[PDB]
């Protein structure tokens, strides 16, 4: 009885992870879609390629974390006086340092 | 099943025992409608891909067709013929003869539905509850409220489940994912999961609405308090003191 | 009459300009409303530690 | 300036960055600093023959 209760709870929580994944999926759709539409082609796909690369650039854990924080302090500045370029060149550095 | 006509799906998925129109916009599928009027009215609806190539391509088709006896077939001959379908059951498209136009064999009527109709009709009731909670909160997808008279007073759980699955509107691919399933019991799980996801999106709409009003208030009153403080600074004689080598 | 017409067209032009400024502002604030909700996903229950 | 990139012969890299700074255009070209500096880099590049 307790095992089948655990079966139903695990099935409902896998559905919950699907719902949270698809909510995050729509939110990533809107962040890239607005920074494409209200931006300059994502600064020629800079944000797109970097959010791809933070995975691809093998890094340690806190470094991956700080890189996503560089991702989060951007996505609003790509014309910018340093507020774009400072986080853009810092994302480009810690992608192109060999780990 | 008998090289019945492949009449493609125009942005729909025809579900068992629910009325949804099928037309033609090409002469190729109009010839499938001509043999639909010629092979004595038992057609074989196969889903084609998102927006179709102007010829039915072999990459268009998908695995699960549906069995549909034609209810009405209007003659408005200019390239469009309103052949109506209220389908019977899904089936697997066995093979495909490459066209134009394409032939397809299909499986027999899906007349297999599981036991314990008490739990399945309790799930019917819970799906009715979730669809009431969905449409009364999602008028935002231009959803309709005569879609809830189409669930009350009926005894077919297959027609019920197909009614709630189609009238909770989304993309063609997820209706095709519903058309994949042969069970009566997990199809309502699929509909409930999708509507729970979209109610999660409604909660997302709520929280970004809250945040947008918050941002209006915060940025406006920040500008307000900055010009407050700088008017105070220009009232004082600290406007004098800021001179050093100027001084 | 010519300078009447050019004034009408530039008035409609800055009208369209202002309407785009406003609509862009509402879309920018919607963008930031989406933007707020990742660092707070990361920032969670450090405080009890 | 959209026609200009295949009006003027290029190397591949000059061609590609010209296409890039073409893409950041086609909005307000009197303010909005991504557009104006894209127009300047598009002019200073594509009016170099090759």
């Amino acid at each position: 009885l307790e095992r089948f209760e655990l079966d139903k709870r695990v099935a409902q929580r896998v559905k919950e992870q699907m719902d949270t994944n698809q909510r995050e999926y729509y939110l990533r759709e809107q962040m890239k879609a607005i920074q494409k539409e209200l931006g300059g082609e994502d600064g020629l796909s800079d944000l797109e390629a970097l959010r791809k690369k933070i995975e691809e650039v093998g890094m340690p854990e806190a470094v991956k974390t700080k890189a996503l924080k560089e991702l989060d302090r951007l996505e609003r500045m790509q014309q910018g006086s340093p507020e774009a370029t400072v986080a853009r060149t810092y994302l480009d550095w810690l992608t192109e340092v060999p780990w | 099943r008998l090289e019945l006509p492949v009449i493609p799906l125009r942005n729909t998925v025809i579900l068992p025992h629910t009325t949804t129109p099928v037309d033609v916009g090409r002469a190729k599928s109009k010839r499938a409608v001509e043999e639909a009027m010629g092979a004595d009215r038992l057609i074989f609806l196969v889903a084609q891909r998102d927006p179709e190539v102007d010829d039915p391509a072999p990459d268009d088709l998908y695995t699960w067709g549906v069995q549909a006896v034609v209810k009405q077939a209007m003659r408005l001959p200019d390239g469009t013929l309103q052949v109506m379908v209220e389908a019977r059951a899904r089936a697997q498209v066995t093979d495909y003869i490459p066209g134009p136009y394409l032939r397809a064999r299909g499986e027999v009527f899906s007349e297999i539905f599981p036991i314990d109709e008490a739990v399945v009709r309790v799930l019917v009731e819970e799906l009715k509850e979730a669809f009431e909670k969905y449409v009364a909160n999602h008028k935002s997808l231009r959803l309709d409220r005569y879609q809830l008279e189409a669930v009350k007073g009926t005894s077919d759980p297959a027609m019920l489940a197909d009614t709630i699955a189609y009238h909770a509107t989304w993309t063609v691919a997820e209706k095709q994912e519903i058309l994949e399933l042969t069970d009566l019991e997990a199809r309502l799980k699929k509909v409930l999961g999708l509507l729970s996801r979209d109610l999660e999106r409604f909660e997302l709409d709520k929280r970004v609405a809250q945040r947008v009003k918050e941002q209006m208030d915060t940025n406006q009153r920040e500008y307000y308090l900055r010009e407050q403080m700088k008017a105070i600074q220009k009232e004082l004689g600290g406007e004098d003191g800021l001179s050093d080598l100027e001084a």
